[PDB]
């Protein structure tokens, strides 16, 4: 838990309208202030392999569950890894 | 009790020239015309000795309405009939529906009327047409369009072949088809969709014929309308006609697009092979594998069922299959109705065409329900026609004919709303 | 009590068999050697 | 690794679909019981009408 | 061959999606049946002590 | 003298009377070309009540055919016992209505109502002193229910002193035909309950697991299913056509198992029933038909009647027996069992005793039950009402020709009374 | 009057039950038609006992066949006087036992157990005066002794007051047919110790040596076998059927045989019983049949009495035949060999005379003696039970059915405890 409070402000400050949605468009502009450019495909590819429940749309549990799958141990870790650097900084 | 068929664009006709030789192999008419009352709901007789179809080939190219002229049914289909343009509409909407269609349709309806005054007991009219070329879907629209101003309140059963996704043999498929649905929904009461990659699986799998042409296809789509239709062409232990599919298939004006399939689609050696009863088709009319539109069922919740049996069954045995069928739960249904079943049972078997690739089988069923995959089709669909539209591609050739953009995005908005309709009611 | 179902023994309306029987008998009888039921007091309906 | 995916999603799959035939088995057992409840009731019923 | 696994995962994940509801409707109607258990318990617990 | 004609509405309610005038006219002696060819007198004198001389032995029947479609008139004068009939009473329309009520009721009945009302009245007054009316349909299709039931408020409000038998097939979920079952059942009882006078249900359903259960058939056809209706159709109505140790005419029927003017759907048994294997080793006894009537698995409807109680009943025996084993018969039900009935009235069971047997038979009876089970099958009707309605589904089919919504309203208000009044009196 | 309910279980219940009312019938002179052809009045006044006419002379026989395969039933219905049972009455499931207790107790029993109770509840009811049930199974196999065990426990539950015959085959480690035998005998034995009234033990080491050393037969097959059962079983219920200088009823010969209420076990035997060769050599006297019924080698069970004592011991004769030589010849028999019988029971033997005998015969007996050498046998049978207990043989079939170790230790001890106090009466 003690990650975990600071996982979910990571979460909503990724979202932009606040809800349990986040969009590609949303990931394009968290990868500008990264500062490294996405390819043409990856960022649909980024969010299809991880989300597994709804279609689109990423939500906060289907986020939570992604998270301690790739917590444990040959998996995608897509957006995990990324998540997982706005966790570091 | 009558019924008229009107044919419209390459496919239409080409699926009518199966049809009716179905048609008058079924009623025992020989191909010139006479027979060496069932048969008074598809041929007038005429004089002494001679029977005339109800029904009116059109298309705008006269290639293959004069191989109909030429070809072994002289006789039997009549010269007013079929009607032939000068020039084709070259898979082009506008062409079909604005240039061509104005002087062609007058015609076309004029003959509908003298064959509807003809007519006693007009049941309905069932049209055949493909969406993707031009022909089916422009001057097919205009018909639609008169034929609703004109009565209205008669069923009109339309059978559609959409394009394929991955499989096609045209490249404005998606404009043509947009544009067809844009009047195919409040025109249409009832509309069948019928894909063509998924009766290549079909033929690939079941009937096992590695090289399948076009009439194969068209030889089992005229075993689904015959079987769809052998209830009012024969008595049947529960007789269901065409106004019931208009009430119990349909839940809203706007949600009318069923799925169909038939079973059991078997070859020669296989039905030496398996041991058929009731219970095994009331089954495999449900796997994927056995419809006529590729899509996944599976996907999607059930609105509503019919299942149409022809040959030697009785009520006990397709009542306990819709029972085991309403208590798997490999499939599920809508919680909107309880009872999403619609039966009809038919005493005459499917016959035979020689040349044809089905053996004869004791009992056939043709199921067609109602679904949420078709709102998927529709965006998958859609998907692709934006895609296209985004570059403006291929616009230059309607506005040049004479359109502008406004149908365009007025269709595109309309399809999005039908998709909207498909998601709040599979809810 | 001696009514029951599934048995067309003893159905006759005389409770013992006249025939090699005296009353208070509880022998079986079967169904050949017991008595019929009179419908009414009059035996026909005609109208000559 | 879209494979290694694809096997893994097949066996939750599954485990899903053994749940709903367990779901199955418990309907009816409860379904069952719900008769013999039912017919125990109408039992009391009985006894204390006499 | 990557486009071809990727349908088939989704396909899967699309039935999944199908399980998972029936699953929660069942449950929904095992809790009702449950409720008419405990009913039954107590009319039979009421007419036992009338 | 005490005279009923006959109503048939619809396909089923075709088939049904097709094997109701085949099983009569057995009866009564009559040969299929409509001549007669008995042995006994008896069957003379009370054809009357069926029948109507013509000419030189030729009997006609006091039906009247209505439907919608001619495939269900050929399929009735295809069959024996088809030749007899009037055709002038073939009252008959052209397009077909097809599982909509509002079809039924309101457009079509505008056209056919008229004229079906017209052959009715002439058959009518036909005859001297009517004792009442017979109407066999459905409420799952469209030409039957609609119509039909529009027939019977236009009837009720000429004739209103006369009696009145609805036999009326039920739908259940488990045998379904078509969809729009619960929208044709809910407004068609809502419609009997202010205008027939007793409703005897039936249902598929039941029918389908006696013929397997008791009868033991393989293929158990519509014939067989309408040919037992038609054995408790001739069952219910022996006392008039007959002689008897002790008579029980509609109205005293009618007069002995409704208490409410509101509580008249009765469901019904026959016996006996038994398997062709096993019918050589049965007995017959007044007893062995006893035990065989009050089962619970003879009921012809959807409903347990030891989830409830019978409120009264009634059984019409048929053959030589002795009035008082059926009365000790009858007190020992009502002993053993005493908690499946109702308490506020003593002696629940009516009875009577014909002394002519069906055909072939010895000894049957026929059970006319009024429990208070049958809110089961209202219930398990009102909830799918409920659950389509909730939403709208295939409601613009209806009210895009003349319904409007609190017509479905009024439907459920009532048919939710009725069941709530059932259970006031369990 | 009097009532004696039929049912047989298992394969060995059906095969011996067949061949019983072979005989049954052939006494009362009715063909396997099911009509009456014999010629005196005195076999029909005692046929309400074990048949009910079904129409006109149609008698059939009041026994309930019970069973999960249908072979047994195909071979019954194939031999002559198969046509005969109701088929009703052939209540039978369809999976099948084979052999394990426990699928005969708790898998199969569980939804075979209530038709079969209806059906046995339909036949009890059809009857006045229960006098008892008559149950034939085995031991050794599954749906036999377990579903029969059940069948008595349910039947003892709800008729306590009326008296009970079953007859029961036990294995021997000579004839071993089945693995589990001890693992069925146990647990049955167990539940026939506290719910059956009383019970004969049958084994078929014992017929074999009798086919072999009296009848001296070339091939003994099954038929042969189930017909000296059945003899005997004619010879018990010849009281009822027949009257006599001395009537014997069932509960009469119960409680002149148990003096207490565990002591309900009885070797059987039956004469006359001589090869057709030796016949001729023969006399016909009741010395004759006495020195035939006390010898050692004519019992059924393989526990020869001369290692133990008998407790109670009866003889039912049949024939024209002397009462003094009766009795005289039990008075010798008793003070010749005094030792054997129970020192503080004076008159061990009741005796009964009945004036019917078998069709085929002048003058015949049937000796049933309560001994304590039983004893014997069942430890016999407890011994291999613990050796294979020892270490849990074939354990993990039945505890993975449902039940547990402990329903072992309890049969076990009731075996035990049963033994020494036969030991203790000895
Ligand atoms: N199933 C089936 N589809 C056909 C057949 N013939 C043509 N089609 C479909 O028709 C579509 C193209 O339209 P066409 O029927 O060839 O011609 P059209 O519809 O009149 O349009 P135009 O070519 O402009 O005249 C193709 O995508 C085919 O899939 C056929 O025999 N069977
Ligand atoms: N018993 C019986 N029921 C029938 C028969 N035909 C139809 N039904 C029942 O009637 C219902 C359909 O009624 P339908 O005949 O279509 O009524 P209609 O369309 O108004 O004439 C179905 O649920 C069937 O179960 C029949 O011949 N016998
Ligand atoms: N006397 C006799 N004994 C039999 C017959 N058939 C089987 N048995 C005995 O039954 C024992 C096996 O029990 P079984 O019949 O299989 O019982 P079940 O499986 O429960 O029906 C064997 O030891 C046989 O000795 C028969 O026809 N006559
Ligand atoms: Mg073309």
């Amino acid at each position: 838990k003690n990650e975990q409070n600071e996982l979910e402000r990571a979460f909503n400050t990724i979202d932009s309208k606040g809800d349990k949605k986040i969009d590609a468009e949303e990931l394009t502009e968290l990868f500008l202030r990264l500062g490294h450019k996405p390819k043409r495909g990856e960022v649909e590819d980024m969010i299809w392999e991880v989300d597994e429940d709804c279609d689109g749309c990423i939500s906060l549990l289907e986020f939570q569950t992604l998270y301690t799958r790739c917590r444990d141990d040959y998996e995608p870790r897509g957006l995990f890894n990324v998540v997982e650097f706005v966790m570091n900084d | 009790r009558e019924v008229i068929s009107i044919h419209i664009g390459q496919a239409g006709i080409q699926v009518g020239n199966a049809c009716w030789e179905l048609y008058c192999l079924e009623h025992g008419i020989q191909p010139d015309g006479q027979m060496p009352d069932a048969f008074n709901t598809f041929f007038s007789e005429t004089g002494a000795g001679k029977h005339v179809p109800r029904c009116i080939f059109l298309d705008l190219e006269p290639t293959v309405v004069d191989e109909v002229r030429t070809g072994t049914y002289r006789q039997l289909f009549h010269p007013e009939q079929l009607i032939s343009g000068k020039e084709d509409a070259a898979n082009n909407f506008a062409r079909g529906h604005y240039t061509i269609g104005k002087e062609i349709v007058d015609l076309a309806l004029d003959r509908i009327r003298k064959l509807a005054d003809n007519c006693t007991g007009l049941q309905g009219f069932l049209v055949f047409n493909a969406v993707g070329g031009g022909t089916g879907s422009g001057l097919g629209s205009l018909l639609l369009e008169r034929l609703s101003v004109d009565y209205g309140k008669k069923s009109k059963l339309g059978f559609t072949v959409y394009p394929s996704p991955q499989v096609s043999t045209a490249v404005v498929e998606p404009y043509n088809s947009v544009l067809s649905t844009h009047s195919l929904l409040e025109h249409t009461d009832v509309a069948v969709m019928l894909d063509n990659e998924a009766i290549y699986d079909i033929c690939r799998r079941s009937l096992d014929i590695e090289r399948p042409t076009y009439t194969n296809l068209n030889r089992l789509i005229a075993q689904v309308i015959s079987s769809l239709t052998a209830s009012l062409r024969f008595d049947g232990a529960l007789n269901v006609d065409i106004t019931e599919f208009q009430t119990n298939l349909v839940p809203y004006p706007r949600i009318h697009f069923m799925l169909s399939s038939y079973a059991p689609i078997i070859s020669a050696e296989k039905a030496y092979h398996e041991q058929l009863s009731v219970a095994e088709i009331t089954n495999a009319a449900f796997e994927p594998a056995s419809m006529m539109v590729k899509c996944d069922p599976r996907h999607g919740k059930y609105m509503a069922c019919c299942l149409m049996y022809r040959g030697d069954v009785v009520p006990k045995d397709v009542n306990a299959s819709v029972a085991t069928i309403k208590t798997k739960r490999t499939i599920q249904f809508v919680d909107w109705c309880p009872t999403g079943f619609k039966c009809g049972i038919n005493y005459q078997p499917p016959t035979v065409v020689p040349g044809g690739d089905l053996a004869k089988v004791q009992r056939a069923v043709c199921m067609i329900s109602n679904s949420t995959a078709i709102g998927e089709i529709f965006s998958r669909l859609d998907h692709k026609f934006d895609l296209m539209y985004a570059k403006r591609a291929f616009v230059h050739w309607y506005v040049g004919e004479g359109m502008e953009e406004g149908e365009f995005s007025e269709a595109r908005e309309d399809l999005a709303a039908l998709e909207k309709d498909f998601e709040e009611v599979g809810a | 009590v001696h009514k029951g179902p599934n048995q067309a023994g003893n159905k006759g309306l005389l409770t013992y068999n006249n025939a090699v029987g005296i009353p208070g008998y509880t022998g079986f009888m079967p169904s050949t050697n017991a008595l019929a039921l009179p419908v009414k007091g009059f035996e026909h309906t005609g109208r000559p | 690794l879209y494979y290694l995916l694809g096997e893994r999603t097949r066996r939750e799959h599954l485990a899903m679909d053994m749940k709903v035939r367990a779901s199955q088995q418990l309907k009816k057992d409860s379904a069952d019981d719900l008769y013999t409840l039912t017919a125990h009731f109408n039992e009391m019923r009985a006894a204390k009408e006499q | 061959h990557n486009k071809q696994l990727r349908e088939s995962i989704n396909n899967l994940r699309r039935e999944r999606i199908m399980f998972e509801s029936i699953q929660s409707n069942l449950e929904r109607e095992l809790a009702k049946l449950k409720r008419d258990m405990a009913d039954m318990i107590q009319q039979a617990n009421g007419a036992f002590e009338a | 003298m005490r005279e009923i004609v006959h109503i048939q509405g619809g396909q089923c309610g075709n088939q049904i009377g097709a094997k109701f005038w085949e099983v009569v006219s057995d009866e009564h002696g009559i040969d299929p070309t409509g001549t007669y060819h008995g042995d006994s007198d008896l069957q003379l004198e009370r054809i009357n009540v069926y029948f109507n001389e013509a000419t030189g032995g030729r009997y006609v029947p006091r039906a009247i055919l209505m439907d919608l479609e001619p495939g269900t008139m050929d399929s009735v004068r295809s069959g024996p016992y088809g030749q007899i009939f009037r055709p002038d009473n073939f009252v008959f329309g052209q397009t077909g209505a097809g599982n909509n009520w509002a079809k039924g009721h309101y457009t079509e009945g505008a056209e056919l109502i008229d004229s079906v009302l017209d052959v009715v009245r002439k058959e009518a007054e036909s005859c001297d002193c009517l004792q009442g009316f017979q109407v066999c349909h459905s409420l799952g299709g469209g030409t039957g229910s609609g119509m039909g039931t529009l027939l019977i408020s236009k009837i009720r409000e000429e004739y209103p002193d006369r009696m009145m038998l609805t036999f009326s097939v039920v739908p259940s979920p488990k045998v379904s035909d078509t969809v729009v079952e619960p929208y044709n059942a809910t407004l068609s009882v809502h419609q009997l309950v202010e205008n027939a006078d007793e409703c005897m249900v039936l249902d598929n359903e039941a029918l389908y697991d006696i013929c397997f259960r008791t009868l033991k058939l393989t293929t158990p056809t519509f014939g067989d299913l309408n040919h037992l209706i038609s054995a408790v159709m001739s069952g219910i109505t022996c006392c008039l056509r007959f002689p008897g140790q002790l008579n029980a005419d509609l109205r005293k029927l009618a007069v002995n198992l409704i208490p409410f003017p509101r509580l008249h759907f009765f469901m019904v048994g026959f016996t006996p029933l038994t398997s062709r294997g096993s019918q050589q080793y049965r007995a017959l006894t007044v007893p062995e038909l006893t035990q065989q009537m009050w089962d619970a698995k003879n009921m012809m409807c959807a409903a347990d009647p030891r989830h409830g109680r019978y409120l009264t009943a009634s059984a019409l025996f048929r053959g030589r027996m002795s009035t008082k084993e059926v009365d000790e018969q009858m007190l020992n039900v009502q002993n053993k069992n005493s908690s499946y009935f109702v308490e506020w009235i003593p002696n629940n069971v009516k009875s009577s005793v014909c002394d002519i047997p069906p055909k072939g038979l010895k000894m049957s009876a026929t059970f006319i039950g009024n429990s208070t089970a049958i809110q089961e099958m209202f219930k398990r009707v009102s909830e799918q009402f409920t659950a389509m309605f909730r939403r709208k589904a295939f409601l613009h089919w209806y009210t895009g020709e003349g319904m409007d919504e609190m017509e479905f309203t009024e439907a459920e208000s009532n048919m939710n009374d009725l069941v709530s009044e059932y259970q006031q009196y369990q």
